[PDB]
């Protein structure tokens, strides 16, 4: 059992629309801090909501009595901002959150301290890398393409301000996710060195080819489903960032989902607007099903050569996403249409993959009939396109 | 809370010394304990560890000559050091896994052979 430690109403800062919305938050002793559109009445917790290893800031801008939960999630620093009516309310909340997180560090350290099996033993610096290209900036860091001097190999390096936080063994065993190769700290930075595939950007391949056949999109979609299934069920994590720009190919033509993002909240949104799920736009409560929406948008784009929702005005784009039904090119087949309609259900509870079975729902869809999912995971499907 | 080493000093090669680590505010029963040493120019070296089960392991340079033991009662770990060679000269530290990964160390105790 997981018990509620503190609960109540808070104003949640919005990223895309309303800016400040009232939500009913539960802080639980497993570390989850989750907001709901109304007092829930009653799925497995997602680590995205954990307050474990957070740092807590009080602040008076842009609103008196606001507090921030800042957390490092894998290689990305995220910040969750809230506001209450009184400075007293805020002290109750920050105190409860701290107490929960403290109790998690304590029980964990005690457990590892007890289970250490002559792992009581006691690799790199900035200088070993050549800068080549800025890949992106965020509020607390930057991502750059680097060449490792000693080997000639290319990596993406994520460089974070160390002070806002204060792993390579924790790497996921999945072929199509971005593996962390090194992690190191300087005097003022924490840097993550991660793989960089050299088969090109799928965004660029799709642009040049105009559209992918249903069979080519089925191959890429299967590799993506396999990776998201792993994240969801082995890591208890949602990706939240699936867009075409975040798909690359390796030299053999297999997919790599990239981990190059940084939050931009605090010095143009974070998520690319055309890929955002309705419940993310509305800061409604969200779960594993947000990734299946992203899969829908990306496979719509591969098989149709254009987005399912677009407008240069992002408020009209948001309204398309929330309100308009999808139309399909006249040449798309019914298995593809069935998959895409299912993935792009606006209600996460009705969306394909949104039930307790998660990715299994999608793996069983008739669009994927004949895919051997064990072969997908082992890179035994032969790629329809080999990059140069 | 804190770990504190004692029992070091000057000693002639082939001699013996017993190091102790008084754990004040921690519980050595609940944790893998290990001994370490570090020489002026070198990095810190794992020497020995005792599991909560009592199982011991040792690194090669010391296997046979040192023995690490845990006294649950006195909340202390020990390193019995036997037949000391010059290359044993160093400052010796005891530690838990958690403190180890956070680079938190007691004051250490100097052994000179
Ligand atoms: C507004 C906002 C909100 C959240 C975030 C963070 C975010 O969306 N980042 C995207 C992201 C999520 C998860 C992971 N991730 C990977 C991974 C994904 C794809 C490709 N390669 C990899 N390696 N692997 C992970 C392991 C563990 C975790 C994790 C741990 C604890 C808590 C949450 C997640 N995440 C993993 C990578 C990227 C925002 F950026 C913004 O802007
Ligand atoms: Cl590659
Ligand atoms: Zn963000």
């Amino acid at each position: 059992d997981v018990a509620i430690v503190k609960e109540g109403w808070l104003h949640k800062r919005g990223k895309y629309i309303k800016t400040w919305r009232p939500r009913y938050f539960l802080l639980k002793n497993d570390g989850t801090f989750i907001g709901y559109k109304e007092r829930p009445q009653d799925e497995a917790p997602l680590n995205n909501f954990s307050v474990a290893q957070c740092q807590l800031m009080k602040t008076e801008r842009p609103r008196p009595n606001t507090f921030i939960i800042r957390c490092l999630q894998w290689t990305t620093v995220i910040e969750r901002t809230f506001h209450v009516e009184t400075p007293e309310e805020r002290e109750e909340w920050t105190t409860a959150i701290q107490t929960v997180a403290d109790g998690l560090k304590k029980q964990e350290e005690e457990e590892m301290d007890a289970s250490a099996e002559h792992t009581d033993m006691e690799r790199v610096t900035m200088n070993e890398f050549e800068y080549l290209k800025l890949l992106g900036k965020g509020t607390f860091g930057k991502v750059i393409l680097v060449k490792e001097k000693a080997t000639g190999r290319y990596y993406a390096m994520k460089i974070l301000k160390k002070e806002v936080i204060v792993r390579v063994l924790q790497n996921s065993r999945h072929p199509f996710l971005t593996a962390l190769k090194y992690s190191f700290q300087t005097h003022d930075r924490l840097c993550f060195v991660m793989e960089y595939a050299n088969g090109g950007e799928l965004f660029f391949h799709l642009s040049r080819e105009r559209v992918f056949s249903e069979d080519r999109a089925r191959f890429y979609g299967a590799e993506i489903v396999s990776a998201l299934d792993y994240l969801h069920s082995e890591k208890n994590v949602v990706y939240r960032d699936l867009k075409l720009e975040n798909l690359m190919l390796d030299k053999d033509g297999h997919i790599k989902i990239t981990d190059f993002g940084l939050c931009k909240e605090g010095i143009t949104f974070c998520g690319t607007p055309e890929y955002l799920a309705p419940e993310v736009l509305e800061d409604n409560d969200y779960g594993r099903a947000v990734d299946w929406w992203g899969l829908g948008v990306v496979m719509y784009e591969m098989m149709c050569g254009r987005l399912p929702f677009y407008n240069q005005d992002h408020e009209k784009l948001f309204e398309l996403i929330l309100m308009e039904e999808i139309r399909f090119p006249r040449t798309l087949g019914p298995e593809a249409k069935s998959l895409l309609s299912g993935l792009l259900k606006k209600d996460p509870k009705q969306r394909l993959g949104g039930g307790s079975e998660d990715a299994k729902e999608i793996m069983q869809h008739r669009f994927f009939a004949g895919i051997v999912w064990q072969h997908v995971y082992e890179k035994k499907l032969s790629p329809p396109f080999k990059p140069q | 809370v804190q770990l504190q080493e004692s029992g070091g000093g000057l000693v002639q090669a082939g001699g013996s010394l017993r190091l102790s680590c008084a754990a004040s505010g921690i519980d050595v029963r609940i944790k893998t304990m290990a001994w370490y040493r570090q020489a002026p120019g070198k990095q810190r070296e794992l020497l020995a560890s005792v599991l909560v089960s009592g199982s011991t392991n040792y690194a090669d340079p010391v296997k046979g000559r040192f023995t690490i033991s845990r006294d649950n009662a006195k909340n202390t770990v020990y390193l019995q050091m036997n037949k000391l060679i010059p290359d044993d000269t160093a400052v010796y530290y005891c530690n838990t896994y958690g403190r180890l990964r956070r680079d938190v160390w007691g004051p250490g105790t100097q052994v000179t052979v």
